[PDB]
């Protein structure tokens, strides 16, 4: 267990409305 | 069981469970050994993230709102512009976070759907 995971491959679930 | 799900946060490997009994609701990672927790105000979240199904990666996150609206200097034309906190937690099983992912998910729409 050194380095084994990809946070660049993360994405965004979906959510209801869009106050971005 | 949905309210609820193990997850890693800071590389600590503990257990989030989700309080649906609150409003606005809310989450709570605790160390598996019990050395800390962190809690979370899924109404605060910005934002729910969490890795795409077609990734095998089984990871949930939580955004936190930023005070970006600021973004100045301090004095020496430096740059301060508050970063965002964003909660995240690594699950060990696409299961924990197919069961949690739903569930915060399952409460912010009712924030929107409530707002």
């Amino acid at each position: 267990d050194l380095e084994v995971l990809s946070e660049e491959l993360f994405e965004d679930v979906p959510t209801k409305s869009q106050i971005s | 069981p949905s309210h609820s799900g193990a997850a890693i946060f800071e590389k600590v490997s503990g257990i989030i469970a989700i309080n649906e009994d609150v409003s606005p609701a809310e989450l709570t990672w605790r160390s598996t050994d019990g050395d800390k927790v962190h809690t979370v105000v899924l109404s605060t979240i910005d934002k729910l993230q969490a890795t795409p199904a077609s990734s095998e990666k089984m990871m949930l996150r939580l955004i936190g709102k930023v005070d970006e609206s600021k973004k100045r200097k301090d004095n020496e034309g430096n740059e301060v512009v508050p970063k965002p906190q964003r909660h995240m937690f690594s699950f060990n099983n696409r299961t924990v976070m197919d069961n949690i992912k739903m569930t915060l998910q399952q409460i912010i729409s009712r924030y929107k759907d409530a707002d």
